[PDB]
RNA sequence: GGGAGACUGGAAUUCCUGGUGUAGCGGUGGAAUGCGCAGAUAUCAGGAGGAACACCGGUGGCGAAGGCGGGUCUCUGGGCAGUAACUGACGCUGAGGAGCGAAAGCGUGGGGAGCGAACAGGAUUAGAUACCCUGGUAGUCCACGCCGUAAACGGUGGGUACUAGGUGUGGGUUUCCUUCCUUGGGAUCCGUGCCGUAGCUAACGCAUUAAGUACCCCGCCUGGGGAGUACGGCCGCAAGG
């Protein structure tokens, strides 16, 4: 997994840490990752309690996955971003194991939006 | 009542039972 | 098409042949709005067919259309959270559209050095039942038949 | 042999259907299965496969001299009506329809529920 | 709804010997008919069910023909 | 269908034997392990065995609670109604204590069809110590004993008296429409539901089966974790309580 990091201003070593942390998420993605971008920014105002902002974007086989966090320094922001991305990838899975509980089951028990409608005869049962 | 309290109690109970299982022979030999 | 069907465009009859089908054909071969070139191509192909066989071109064009017109097609259907290739009956208009599109495309990938010649050869072989469009109808019917188990929904 | 009157047994489960034309004494003279007519896996639980199996079995009974048959349907409904219709349509006269599905009087434990 | 033909002053006694009196109370499959369809009282329904079971036990009624 | 014992019935599953009979069967969202070609699955006849008792059968009955329905017989407990013959306050509660107490589990001896923790493969998955599939041992069953816990819940201790009604349903006595066939209707006693006043409650709701109005007795609570844990003790074969 190849990641490009577009930082700004002063954030020494943030790029390497972010690359190494984010690149570990490829195995979690159930489909090949086409692109991955990370941006690190810092807030100019000292009054901001969490100045560093980290954002990510992954192209998981055409599905866009993005997250954004805030932290007090580069390392914390990158770690929180990794956590958020992992959660998103978990919720995105869409393979069989991820949609086996949502497929309608039974015959008459339970009803869902895509549940098969019951077949009805022309004449009333009586 | 929320099931959260039941969850806390059950985790404490499960951990204690695991601890008891892990040291059965040691307790028998010391007692 | 969420709120209902949309009206169809009533295209006019052709002047030099008086048939709906040739206008449909010229609109199928039309590219970039150069309608005059499309009409020249279609008329040239019809005249080539008339010269080769010696009879009216519209009758052989209709014969080719009937030879390549499909009747059964396959569409992916999602019923109860599962997708399958379900054979579906084809309406007459969609069958004519599919036949014309197949004819035009398969003539576009012929090897007769000119689109008029390619089109004429394709329509002639479709009339005689040897075109690649005829073949394509054969495989589409075969695929529709091979999935007949799913026709119940 | 020559068996003019016989019995047809149709077993329609949730993933297959088996037809066996039977001499009234219980001997089987011709049988066709859903997987015997070219279907496999989930494909053979379809009513079309039931129709094909019924027609194949009906023919294999017909050259044996079977002209009139009575059916004994059985199992959860998958292609039972289709199978009977295909039996009739293949040149076989269907006398009587009887549903003989084994119904326990609360004996033996069913397997645990799937999830 | 309907009438408990046994609570009446002419209510015939329920026995496992009289087969026809029970045959009128079982469906064509040989199953015992429900109380709401039959309409008799709870005690008579119990008497009928017990009589049907007893008759089955002595091969007077089929076990679900 | 309150409990205990003995005997006994039929359907179905499995297995075994013998016919007919062929090339698949089985399983899934889709498949594969698996079974079969040494004759499977299917169909028919016969046989063996174990377990659970379709319809009746319900928000219906019984039991202090756990719980209890295939049939018959034997032994046995409680409840309700009416008469009010009898005794004449003999009542209520109950610390400790004793007994009973689902399932799982434990001991000894049998039994073992189906199901099935553990365990094996197959599949899904990034990974599957899982869900799904094929097998499958303890166990589930019986006899005799241990254990003594449960969302053992109505999350509502027991007794008593009083406080609008309406409407289902189970058991029993009775007056009048009266055909007296009929849930005819009423009255009454004992249950079991629903809806609803007053009242109560933080609210939700409860509401003559009170969570209302009061009296008697018992159990328990005193912020959350640490912790129903350590230590000591008692009980238990152990698990553990």
């Amino acid at each position: 997994m190849d990641v490009d990091v577009s930082t700004d201003g002063e954030l020494p070593g943030a790029a390497e840490y972010a690359r190494e942390k984010i690149g570990r998420l490829s195995r979690r993605a159930h489909r090949p990752v086409l692109h991955a971008r990370v941006r690190l920014t810092r807030h100019g105002d000292p009054a901001v309690e969490r100045p560093v902002i980290a954002q990510a974007n992954l192209d998981v086989n055409g599905r866009q996955v993005r997250a954004q966090v805030e932290g007090v320094n580069a390392r914390e922001a990158v770690d929180r971003l990794e956590a958020r991305l992992r959660s998103r990838l978990e919720r995105i899975a869409e393979h069989w194991e991820a949609r086996r509980g949502g497929v309608p089951a039974e015959a008459g028990r339970e009803w869902r939006h895509e549940s098969e409608p019951a077949r009805r005869p022309g004449y009333f049962p009586r | 009542g929320s099931v959260i309290k039941k969850r806390r109690k059950r985790m404490s109970k499960k951990k204690h039972r695991k601890l008891l299982r892990r040291t059965r022979v040691q307790r028998r030999k010391l007692g | 098409p969420r709120k209902g069907p949309a009206p169809k465009r009533p295209l006019v009859n052709d002047p030099v042949y008086g048939s709906q089908l040739v206008t449909q054909l010229v609109n199928k071969v039309l590219l970039e709005g150069k309608k005059s070139l499309a009409e020249r191509i279609v008329y040239g192909a019809l005249e080539q067919a008339r010269e080769k066989t010696g009879t009216d071109p519209v009758v052989t064009l209709k014969r080719a259309l009937d030879n390549v017109k499909p009747a059964l097609e396959v569409r992916s259907r999602r019923v109860g959270g599962a997708t399958y290739q379900v054979p579906v009956e084809v309406r007459p208009d969609r069958s004519t559209t599919l036949a014309l599109r197949w004819l035009v495309n398969f003539s576009r990938q012929r090897r007769e050095k000119t689109m008029v010649e390619r089109l004429a050869n394709e329509i002639l072989d479709a009339s005689n039942g040897l075109g690649a469009s005829v073949k394509r109808r054969e495989d589409t019917h075969k695929m529709a038949e091979a999935n007949r188990a799913f026709a119940h929904y | 042999k020559n068996v003019p009157h016989g019995a047809a047994h149709i077993k329609s489960t949730f993933n297959n259907t088996i037809v066996s034309i039977t001499d009234p004494q219980g001997n089987v003279i011709a049988w066709a299965s859903s997987g015997h007519v070219g279907f496999k896996g989930s494909r053979k639980s379809t009513p079309f496969a039931a129709q094909l199996a019924a027609e194949n079995a009906a023919r294999k009974a017909q050259e044996h001299g079977v002209k009139k048959v009575d059916v004994f349907v059985k199992g959860p409904g998958s292609g039972r009506e289709t199978a009977i219709r295909s039996l009739q349509a293949a040149g076989l006269e269907v006398g009587t329809i009887s549903d003989v599905t084994p119904q326990p009087h609360n004996g033996c434990r069913p397997p645990k529920r799937r999830r | 709804t309907r009438k408990c033909v046994f609570c009446s002053k002419k209510g015939q006694t329920i026995d496992y010997k009289d087969t026809a009196l029970l045959r009128t109370y079982i469906s064509e499959r040989g199953k015992i008919r429900a109380r709401r369809v039959t309409g008799n009282c709870v005690q008579h329904q119990r008497d009928i069910a017990v009589a049907v079971k007893n008759a089955r036990e002595v091969a007077l009624l089929p076990f679900g023909s």
